[PDB]
RNA sequence: CUCGA
DNA sequence: GCATCCGTGAGTCGAGG
DNA sequence: CGTGTCAGTAGTGTCACGGATGC
């Protein structure tokens, strides 16, 4: 009936109330961290109720069944993922933070880059324009341009060439 | 329960609380408050007044109280709470990851616990482990002992990123590093002029 | 599972006893899972039976 | 995006309102993988 | 942590 | 009605670990 | 995959001041 489901409730607040408590120093001595200690309680004591055959005899020590698998607990959470990440807080000192370079010298290229691009024909400019800073493919400006396919490239050929000839006129480094 | 099940209900942990403000009353409380801070003795009606001043902000602004119950807590984005790579091999995280990875990780055993059943005391133990852990989300320490991170050392909680000198405002809004600047020892010069 | 904002709760003044009238410890108790709370009780069928 | 605006306004977050912010539920309480470095799905630092 | 005004 | 206890705050800048 | 002879805290020398908290 309704009273028998009623007592494995009251069966398991029973072992909450004398191993929970002393099971929580145990794990807290093993991991030292508190909040740690009561997920390895929680899930320590959620297999003692998976396992009737712990639960069963009284004249049987749970308590150590409870050590040991709370020790296996805590071996296990020892392993891969604890290994790489656990070492560093970034919060904490002795952490170099992170840094981003200054854009000065892609700023400076982006202004020689704009200005050998005016000197360029409005064919060739919105040629280079929709395959390098658009990244569309050879077909894909050939079909928004309403033009052939090797006008295309023939397009990206020169300019590229004409650009060379503009920085290589004012002293761009190779 | 037992016997008078059928008369009331009653509950525990967050959950009860949020049915209570639910079933609340804003402007009847709030004119309560108002009859006895009309005709009071002072003893008992400074007790009143701070009350109606909280009470007569949800009232008026049309934002309900609700919102002081969380049924979801958002995630601030990665970049502010970066995992950067060291030069040993190994890695090393913000502690905000570590309160969000704890939420997660009791989150998830309890939606264990509610699909297989689990006795009422691992199920509410458990809530209440989630209480503490967006509590130490939010502002780890504020509630009994912080969460301590390896060697003893509270973890920053996300109110932690405002608080005080090392706080956002003080340290980044008030007060900034500034580029086309430097800095030299100063030495005295005679013949240099005023200006 | 609803969970509540540590600022209201255990920030001075507690928000919520400002608001349900109720003490701070006894808001301690009830979120914690240290005591239940009445949230309703039917009174007419209560002196009915 | 001009520097002439009035008023900043705060109030209480509504349990949708975070749900209107979120591009997705974070499930799993991973990070990354430490090899690829590249980020679990549904991790802290899903993609 | 240690030091400079 | 009052003693208790909690939470708040406590100069600025710079250098190497 | 399963676990079982008791199996037991860390850390401990600030302070002024105000007001909500509490017997």
């Amino acid at each position: 009936v309704s009273g028998a489901a009623a007592a494995e409730a009251a069966l398991m607040r029973a072992l909450y109330d004398e191993h929970a408590a002393v099971l929580w120093r145990y794990a807290l001595r093993l991991t030292g961290d508190a909040a740690q200690a009561e997920d390895v309680v929680q899930e320590t004591l959620l297999r003692a109720w998976q396992h009737p055959e712990v639960i069963g005899d009284t004249a049987r020590p749970a308590r150590a069944w409870l050590f040991t698998v709370a020790r296996n607990m805590i071996i296990d959470e020892r392993r891969s993922a604890r290994f790489r990440n656990v070492v560093g807080s970034t919060d904490q000192s002795g952490t170099p933070e992170q840094s981003t370079p200054d854009e000065v010298n892609a700023a400076l290229d982006r202004l020689l880059i704009a200005d050998a691009l005016a000197q360029l024909s409005a064919e060739h400019r919105a040629v280079i324009q929709r395959s390098y800073y658009r990244g569309w493919s050879t077909a894909q400006i050939a079909t928004d341009l309403g033009i052939a396919e090797g006008t295309v490239k023939s397009r990206l050929h020169y300019a590229v060439r004409a650009l060379r000839l503009t920085l290589q006129e004012l002293g761009v480094t190779r | 329960v037992d016997r008078y099940g059928e008369y009331f209900t009653g509950a525990m942990g967050a959950e009860s609380i949020q049915k209570l403000i639910e079933n609340f009353d804003i402007d009847a409380e709030a004119e309560s408050l108002r009859d006895v801070i009309r005709n009071g003795k002072g003893q008992k009606k400074l007790r009143a007044l701070k009350r109606l001043k909280v009470v007569a902000a949800f009232q008026q602004s049309g934002n309900s109280p609700m919102g002081m119950v969380l049924d979801a807590v958002p995630v601030i984005p990665p970049e502010l709470r970066p995992m950067v790579q060291l030069d040993g091999g190994r890695f090393a995280t913000s502690d905000l990851n570590d309160l969000y990875r704890r939420v997660i990780n009791r989150n998830n055993r309890l939606k264990r616990l509610i699909d297989l059943g689990a006795p009422e005391i691992i199920v509410n133990n458990e809530k209440r482990m989630l209480q503490e852990s967006v509590d130490a989300l939010f502002d780890n320490g504020r509630r009994g002992r912080p969460v301590t991170g390896p060697g003893n050392r509270p973890l920053k909680s996300l109110s932690d990123l405002l608080k005080g000198k090392q706080g956002r405002f003080r340290q980044n809004l008030l007060g900034k590093r500034v580029d086309y600047s430097g800095r030299s020892v100063i030495v005295v010069g005679p013949q240099l002029k005023l200006h | 599972a609803p969970v509540t904002h540590i600022w209201y709760f255990k920030g001075v003044p507690s928000r919520l006893g400002y608001l349900l009238d109720l003490a701070p410890k006894d808001l301690e108790k009830i979120i914690y899972f240290a005591a239940y709370v009445i949230t309703s009780v039917d009174e007419e069928m209560r002196h009915n039976e | 995006d001009v520097n002439f605006f009035d008023e900043l306004r705060i109030g209480l977050a509504t349990a949708e309102d975070i749900r209107q912010w979120s591009y997705g539920e974070v499930k799993k309480p991973e990070t990354i993988n430490y090899r690829t470095l590249k980020p679990e799905k549904d991790g802290l630092f899903c993609e």
